[PDB]
RNA sequence: UCUCACUGGA
């Protein structure tokens, strides 16, 4: 780019900056004359009208007249052209900001309406911030319509401060279109607001006035707001398009500019000659609609102006209007070169970081490098061989950029290469690319892998890696993409390829492992039955890429040598492993080769299977990764692939019907079993029949006996296959792959034998299409299970159609899933991204956004990385307090706390001394406040927690390398312990100032990590049970040093996309008492909009008593909820007449009773005997409620509640009466509370869990009581006594914010949006979400996840505009002007510049001294 | 102004190297010697560039200077020297 | 076979398993104005430029319905001037090779001299197809 | 201290911007029923003195604006009596690293 | 010479 190099200064931009022109400065720029409609060709001949395209404006190919800037097409950017407004016309999408400018202004002065006279306006001037001071202004402005010019200042009344004059009053004016009517408002005076009024009350508006409104007269004019001079763009803007002759088929904009000039020409003849006062009124309204219609045409103005031919406009806010829009399509992310794209292919003798590239991609895939004197002969060579091979060239770029095209001259061997040239040679091996699949998702989303050339065009990839990227073997497609500088090529090589990226941040977990074929050979060949002849441990042993050249000794030579085929395995493992699980009953003699153990590659015992050689936890990957590295986990990868490779082809491994069929006499135990879940669900069926069903709070009788028919129904379903999966034998090879784990569950081969189930569709059982019944094969109003959705049979017996119809919904059900869930996660996704896009994490370890706004001030709170965080488990945090002791405390002035001298050598002369017992009672009084502040921190008290480097693995580590004979006891210093124990405590440099603010920070940072490695490093553990040196414990000291502080958080990463994209991963995964979860939870939650379709929330009761039954139904009856509706079925007006006795002979005694005034209208409310006893309500109660919350007109009567009807007569006490009396009885019936607070719906009394630590020392799981509520109002639920208010939970964020504050708010954001992901069984880091919540909760309220919030919010330009509200949002700094700082990763996406963030977040400076050194 | 340099006390950055540093140095190295500049150290025969600047770095001698922007604007200097290459 | 990738014997590719012709057919036109002027179908030269061989073409600019095709041939010869000599033809197409099959010379309604070619094109079930 | 039953005229409120330095708080009895720092969700909160925040904002090179935040109407703000300009610590507790510490302007 | 429409695949 840029042929004839020439001087000028060359730079990057530090400036964005908006603002509107000047008609005056357009004239400045511009270079035209513009007068003609007519466009171009000049009475239709190849040539040049000047009043339009070219006068000197920009030209095509082959006739190059540019005013001297010729260039061809290319290397010349075009130039503006003006236009004449004679009338005056609005900017379109300005014309809000201009009514509301319009609001604070006294016409055809200028003036401000309203001054600092008012003490608002005063305090309201103060706001340096200029979007929401206008707003502030306009809510002032709307409130006084009338020029005021004596006005009282704020100081007395009576005294009348001038300013300037002419009180004229400011009509409301309400917008129609193009058009604002003035209608001064006595006399309704609707008036046609002059455009040319309002453009001198415009000029007249000053400089106070635009500052003070937040505006600029240098750059932003409201003034300027008011187009008069139109600038045109060039056809380098807008081209030309030809039939192979200009006949038909020119450019959209250019005829919007040929119809507005023609517009213009139509102003322009009537006011050039004769003036129609009534109709030169349309001589403009057509001007000004075309040329408004032109920037934009989804006005109010409903008239599309739609164009010929049934295309309706091309414009330039559905130009640029996003996805296919100008921005979003050619802005941050295009159409490139050198690409390649086809299908894949699998292979496993290629290798992890190897891809296969077709040989044709390799003759045009290619690699401009640079003429290089280390392999002239070859590159030379190449160019020799030619463009029409593989090792050939393709162009030689010579040195100012001049390709030689080689191939369609006539000497392909041609020119010895010029040092300074660039040889275009194709690719070649060991190039490595990057290599990605669309959608693309997450960290690992792309990769780097070598090129090795292959025929047969497919690409390549390992059978391990094809996993993460989640592609599979169907013709799914990838991408390929070369890099192209040498520091490219570089960068790439050094960060993307794979086993750089194998430990997975996503879940801390390993992404890689080994899948299904693989997988399951290795599970049938770790058997312990797999024995080996000889020259087949030479072949494998040859099959191996790095042997030792070693023959292992046979562990089976009795006559003959054999193999236990393990051992053959551990050749491939490399050296220095530990590993062990202890599954269920492991202790070192399995009945079962469940579990391992590992010694340096030696498989002591143990099966492999997914939870070793997998995607597991305690990964032997992640081991392998960490205690050597990325190129000895790519070689293992390498090792055990290719050896289980080998065994399976001359094994094998089949599957078919007969891993499908049970034996006889069980399937008939299947069938009698379904045949019992039948008589089961056919007695509570006929218990349904006669209604006695106890239907549990939360449900009525109908769901409540639905779930008991489901969950009977699905708890047969898994007995039965439970008993199928033990019935069947070891030679079940599909239970063979199930404990491989390669596909398949226990649910796969129970839906395969013993039944298929129960079908559903959108969470329910099948439910009438039609009435009462779902098909008609089925009587109709039938609850048996058969038509209400059971299958009876498995695939094997088959499909009744009845079964079939039902499977087919189910099935359909799920494709519906699919069709819209891609749809929502995508967005989700990229909302999520181009919110979070910018935070990254700075040298100080503290996380900032684009704008230098402070996020997080140690990312992750400690700086430690999700690429690193493992899993360990405590120690101190269980333990009896006796058992706790008699661990960790030691003293020789005592009975049983004494050592042995087997540990240590000095252990005689070590006895009774108080200057080490002071440094011994130090040590575990500094771990027994560590254990009070443990079960501070985490009130459960689980013990596998997300920390970094494994002490336990390191000191086994020493163990297995210097030999720990475990009867001499050991050299080691009792002191020295405790000194490296309180070096390495003030070692670990997180944070490098030396003030207090830095090591308060540092300590209080890695105050748990310390807490952990003091528990573990303590006295008697590294005695009694790890049992060290002295060399052990220096060097393990070193590497805990060595690998904490490599471990450390580097600053660099942009953690905001990383974290972004590893939320955004899960949610995918996702699918669908009754509380929601999935898309609908995650859209609620980041749109944070009040309409919360399941705002439920969970009090406690008080924390006096436990479980107290009696207790609870008084807070759920105290809370709960109750109007009249919930216990009224007759509400009647009678007109007894007599009012001392009634007409009815039900209640003759009451009155009599009641007298121990009125009117003749009885008034009268049953009570029913269900509501009464479905809430704790006494009549008394009921009674006296009434009366005090009437208190005027009524007189309140009773019934008895021991005879069996509940009557409340009233009559009225001092006709007219019944009339409002009927409204009144309504707002009885449906508008007067009686117990709790309102929107206390379904309560539901749970008795939980309670997992406490106990009274005596360890830890309890305790039985209490717990509601659950799906309402929300938590100031008034939380104020009711008899709860745990310390401990209430909503979901409710909005109000939880508001009632407890922010950061109460963010953490239980942070446990809502945690736990709900987590309830699908996936699992993500803590930290990622921790920066999202913690963006969503910085801006002071809850930010919400959309274009209401932070894309509002005060940032920068142009990194806010690419989130479709390219228009509004231009428009808006262009009406501000405002200076974005180019500190933006979008920002310099557009502009083009290397992004100011990790291998961008520096600069790279030469030196001159140690040039002269180092030589 | 460069009021904003930092003398060589109390620098609260690592003495250690980060990855993507580690990258930027390679590739620049790397893009020094694909275009012909002087090696420091001897060739083992090596043509392969990027090997070429891992062989330099093993043993801290590459001619650069990394600028550190410190976060509100101002930077340090720091020499590759002074770095440990642990990882 | 890992990721449910099958595995293929090449001899019964050999043998014809899954082999199977293809059949594209074309379309050109001596296209019609509004004042009656009416195109060509011969076979062109330089007198929108091309610089592919003519060395299939007919007398008329076709292309004979027996012959194998390849590379970046002039599929249907075309001319039309203005009252010069265009390059009007077209080009191969540049995703698919195979032999020129069937050749009529038709007309509409309205009298334009329509010509048409169906391609036939082998093709053998190679790795990278989906099944 | 002022504390209302059950309302406040908002023109009564009209007489709150009147003088400095001594300001008149409005409280509802029944929201100070229970405590609003008492819940274990709710972080310890603690000021900071203006010197400390010069001390604060020459250790991390920053200044008023770039600040996390938060309004003044903020609840535990007015439990604490908080006024423009100010920087209150927060001290919470978590899981990957044990403590760590919060600052909040009061804009 | 491409704009739009509608299919197709993941
Ligand atoms: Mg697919
Ligand atoms: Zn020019
Ligand atoms: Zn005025």
């Amino acid at each position: 780019v840029g042929q004839q190099y020439s001087s000028a200064p060359l730079r990057t931009v530090k400036e964005v900056q908006f603002g509107l022109f000047s008609p005056e400065e357009v004239r400045a720029i511009s270079v035209a004359k513009i007068r003609f409609p007519e466009t171009m060709d000049e009475t239709q001949t190849r040539a040049k009208i000047g009043g339009l395209n070219d006068p000197r404006l920009g030209s095509i190919d082959r006739n190059l007249k540019c005013q001297t800037c010729q260039e061809g097409m290319n290397e010349c950017p075009g130039h503006f052209g003006h236009i004449d407004l004679a009338k005056p016309v609005f900017h379109v999408g300005f014309i809000a900001k201009i009514k509301k400018v319009c609001e604070c202004v006294c016409m055809h002065c200028g003036k401000l309406l309203l001054d600092e006279h008012n003490e608002l306006m005063r305090q309201a001037l103060a706001i340096k911030d200029s979007k929401k001071r206008f707003a502030a202004i306009w809510t002032l402005c709307k409130t006084k319509m009338v020029c005021e010019t004596d006005v009282p200042s704020e100081d007395d009344p009576t005294q009348l401060v001038s300013r300037g004059g002419c009180g004229n009053t400011q009509p409301t004016i309400r917008k129609d279109g193009l058009k604002l009517v003035g209608s001064w408002k006595d006399e309704p005076e609707l008036r046609v607001l002059s455009t040319e009024e309002i453009l001198n009350i415009f000029k007249h508006i000053s400089v106070k006035d635009f500052t003070s409104l937040g505006f600029n007269e240098v750059f932003s004019r409201p003034e300027w707001m008011i187009l008069t001079c139109l600038p045109v763009p060039p056809p380098p803007v807008r081209p030309s398009i030809s039939f192979n002759e200009s006949q038909r088929g020119e450019d959209d904009l250019t005829f919007k500019l040929a119809d507005i000039l023609k517009a213009n020409i139509s102003l322009e003849t009537l006011e050039h000659n004769g003036a129609p006062h009534h109709a030169i009124e349309e001589a403009e309204s057509l001007l000004q609609f075309h040329v408004a219609t032109y920037m934009d045409n989804d006005i109010a103005g409903q008239p599309q102006a739609l164009q010929k031919s049934g295309r309706p406009v091309k414009s330039i806010r559905a130009r640029l209007k996003g996805k296919e829009g100008r921005i979003r399509g050619n802005l941050m992310g295009k159409r490139v070169d050198f690409s390649a794209r086809t299908v894949i292919s699998g292979d496993p003798n290629l290798e992890l970081d190897q891809v296969g590239v077709p040989k044709s991609i390799a003759k045009t895939l290619t690699y401009p490098e640079v003429v290089t004197p280390y392999n002239i002969d070859r590159l030379t060579q190449l160019v020799r061989n030619g463009p029409n091979e593989h090792p050939g060239a393709k162009y030689v770029i010579r040195d100012s950029g001049d390709r030689i095209d080689l191939r369609y001259s006539k000497r392909a061997g041609d020119i010895q290469l010029q040092y300074g040239w660039k040889v275009e040679r194709h690719i070649m091996d060991n190039d490595p690319v990057l290599f990605n699949r669309q959608p693309s998702l997450h960290k690992m989303s792309m990769m780097a892998h070598r090129v090795k050339v292959i025929p047969y065009s497919t690409f390549r990839l390992n059978l391990s890696v094809t996993s993460p990227y989640n592609a599979d073997f169907d013709g799914d497609e990838m991408n390929l993409h070369v890099p192209q500088s040498e520091e490219t090529r570089a960068e790439l090589s050094q960060l993307c390829a794979v086993p750089l990226q194998i430990v997975s941040p996503q879940s801390n977990k390993p992404c890689m492992g080994i899948v299904q074929d693989t997988l399951c050979g290795i599970r049938k060949l770790t058997l312990r039955d797999t024995f080996i002849e000889l020259d087949q441990v030479l072949n494998m042993l040859y099959w191996v890429p790095d042997w030792d050249g070693v023959i292992p000794t046979p562990a089976i030579i009795k006559p003959k040598p054999l193999w236990s085929g393990k051992q053959i395995l551990s050749v491939a493992i490399p050296n220095g492993i530990h590993l062990q699980r202890f599954d269920e009953g492991t202790t070192l003699l399995s009945p079962k080769d469940n579990g391992m153990l590992i010694i340096d590659g030696q498989i002591i015992f143990g099966v492999v299977e997914k939870k070793t050689v997998g995607s597991s936890n305690g990964g032997l990957i992640h081991v392998v990764t960490r205690e050597k590295g990325p190129q000895v986990c790519a070689k293992l990868f390498g090792n055990i692939q290719k050896v289980v490779n080998f065994w399976l082809l001359h094994n094998g491994f089949s599957t078919g019907i007969g891993d499908t069929i049970a034996d006889g006499p069980t399937m008939r135990e299947i069938t009698e079993t379904i045949a019992e879940a039948k008589k089961k669900v056919l007695d509570v069926t006929k218990e349904a029949q006669a209604n006695l069903l106890t239907a549990k709070h939360g449900m009525t009788l109908r769901e409540s006996f639905e779930d008991n028919v489901v969950r009977f129904l699905n708890e047969a379903r898994d007995k039965a296959g439970r008993l199928a999966e033990v019935n069947l034998k070891d030679l079940n090879n599909v239970k063979q792959m199930v404990m491989a784990g390669s596909k398949g569950s226990f649910i796969n081969i129970a839906q395969m034998s013993a039944c298929v189930g129960q079908q559903s569709v959108e969470g329910k059982r099948i439910a009438f299409g039609f009435v009462d019944r779902t098909l008609p094969h089925f009587s109709k109003d039938d609850y048996s299970p058969e038509s209400k959705g059971f299958v009876e049979n498995s695939y094997l017996r088959g499909l009744t159609p009845q079964e079939f119809f039902f499977h087919a919904m189910g099935g359909r059900e799920g494709l519906i899933d699919t069709a819209v869930k891609t749809a929502e996660t995508g967005y989700i996704q990229r909302r999520l991204v181009k919110a979070l896009e910018d935070i990254m994490v700075h040298y100080d370890n503290t996380t900032r956004n684009s704008l230098g706004n402070v996020i997080q001030f140690i990312y992750g709170e400690d700086g430690m990385d999700a690429a690193h965080i493992e899993k360990q488990s405590l120690d101190t945090i269980g333990g009896s307090d006796a058992a706790f002791e008699k661990r960790y405390r030691v003293d020789l002035l005592n009975t049983d706390h004494t050592l042995d001298p087997s540990l240590l050598e000095s252990g005689s002369e070590i006895l009774g001394d108080l200057k080490l017992q002071v440094l011994l009672d130090e040590e575990y009084k500094q771990l027994v406040k560590d254990r009070k502040f443990l079960r501070e921190v985490f009130v459960d008290g689980e013990a596998n927690w997300p920390l970094p480097v494994n002490i336990r693995r390191i000191i086994q580590n020493a163990q297995q390398t210097f030999h720990i004979d475990h009867t001499k006891p050991s050299d080691l210093t009792i002191k020295d312990i405790v000194l490296g124990v309180k070096d390495l405590q003030e070692n670990l440099l997180v944070l490098r100032g030396k003030n207090e603010i830095i090591q308060n920070a540092q300590r209080d940072a890695v105050t748990l990590f310390c807490c952990l490695l003091r528990s573990r490093l303590a006295t008697r553990r590294v005695l009694q049970e790890y049992r060290l040196t002295k060399q052990a414990f220096d060097w393990v000291l070193s590497n805990i040093e060595a690998q904490f502080l490599r471990s450390v958080v580097h600053p660099g990463e942009m953690v905001g996309v990383l974290a972004a994209q590893s939320i955004g991963e899960p949610a995918t995964q996702m699918t669908l008492k009754k509380v929601t979860s999935g898309v609908p939870r995650l859209k609620e939650i980041l749109n944070v909009a009040k309409n919360m379709k399941t705002p439920s929330l969970t009090v406690y009761l008080e924390p006096g008593h436990a479980a107290d039954q009696e207790q609870a139904k008084l807070i759920r009856s105290a809370i709960e909820h109750t109007t009249l509706k919930s216990v009224t079925i007759a509400s009647e007006i009678y007109y007894d007449p007599d009012p001392r006795s009634t007409v009815i002979p039900e209640d003759e005694e009451i009155i009599q009773l009641h007298f121990s005034q009125q009117s003749p209208w009885l008034l009268r409310l049953e009570l029913d005997r269900a509501a009464m006893n479905d809430k704790d309500l006494t009549m008394g109660q009921v009674g006296e409620r009434i009366k005090q919350t009437f208190k005027n007109d009524l007189f309140v009567i009773w019934s008895e509640d021991n005879d069996e009807k509940l009557i409340i007569r009233c009559r009225v006490v001092r006709a007219e009466e019944d009339h409002m009396l009927k409204k009144i009885e309504n707002t009885m019936l449906e508008n007067i509370t009686l117990r709790g607070v309102e929107n206390i719906e379904r309560v539901v009394m749970m008795k939980y869990d309670r997992k406490v630590p106990s009274p005596t020392g360890e830890y309890v799981k305790e039985p209490e009581w717990v509601l659950e509520t799906d309402g929300v109002n938590l100031s008034e639920v939380m104020t009711v006594p008899g709860i745990d208010p310390t401990r209430i939970y909503t979901n409710s964020f909005i109000d939880i914010m508001e009632v407890l504050g922010i950061e109460a708010g963010r953490a239980a954001l942070y446990k809502e949006v945690y736990n709900v992901i987590a309830s699908d069984g996936s699992y993500v880091n803590y930290r990622h979400m921790a920066l999202l919540v913690d963006v969503m909760t910085t801006q002071g309220g809850l930010t919400s996840v959309t274009r209401h919030g932070f894309n509002r919010s005060n940032t920068g330009a142009l990194m806010r505009c690419s989130f479709e509200e390219t228009v509004e949002i231009l428009f808006e700094a262009g009406a501000s002007a405002e200076l974005d700082d180019c500190r933006g990763v979008s920002e310099n996406v557009i502009l083009g510049q290397m992004a100011p963030i990790g291998t961008g977040a520096f600069d790279v400076m030469i030196d001159e001294e140690s040039l002269v050194k180092y030589m | 102004l460069k009021e904003k340099a930092i003398p060589k006390d109390q620098r609260a950055t690592t003495p250690y190297m980060t990855k993507y540093e580690r990258a930027r140095i390679l590739g620049t190295r790397a893009l020094q010697i694909s275009m012909n500049a002087p090696v420091f150290v001897d060739l083992e025969g090596e043509t392969d560039p990027l090997r070429i600047a891992m062989k330099e770095l093993a043993e801290k001698k590459i001619p650069l200077v990394i600028r550190r922007y410190l976060p509100d604007g101002s930077f340090e200097d720091w020499s590759v020297e002074e770095l440990i290459v642990d990882l | 076979n890992q990721e449910d990738s099958m595995i293929m014997n090449q001899s019964s590719i050999d043998r014809g398993l899954f082999r199977s012709l293809f059949f594209r057919s074309y379309m050109d036109q001596e296209k019609k104005y509004g004042m009656s002027i009416t195109e060509t179908f011969e076979k062109p030269q330089r007198t929108r430029m091309k610089h592919g061989t003519y060395d299939k073409l007919d007398d008329d600019g076709l292309i004979a319905p027996g012959v194998r095709v390849s590379g970046e041939d002039v599929i249907i010869g075309k001319t039309t001037p203005i009252s010069s000599k265009r390059d009007a033809s077209t080009p191969l197409r540049s995703t698919e090779n195979g032999i020129v099959d069937q050749v009529l010379v038709t007309t509409n309604q309205d009298g334009l001299k329509f010509v048409k070619v169906r391609v036939r094109t082998t093709k053998i079930p190679q790795i990278g197809d989906k099944f | 201290i002022f504390v209302y039953q059950n309302n406040i005229t908002p023109s009564a409120m009209k007489l709150v911007p009147s003088i400095p330095p001594a300001t008149i708080e409005t409280f509802n009895e029944a929201a100070l029923v229970v405590n609003i720092t008492h819940h274990e969700l709710v972080p310890k909160h603690i000021r900071l003195s203006s010197d400390e925040k010069r001390e604060l904002l020459k250790r991390y090179r920053l200044k008023e604006s770039q600040l996390p935040r938060i309004q003044r109407a903020d609840p535990v703000a007015l439990y604490l009596g908080l006024k423009r300009g100010e920087v209150v610590k927060i001290i919470r507790k978590s899981e990957t690293s044990g403590r760590y510490a919060s600052y909040r302007i009061c804009m």
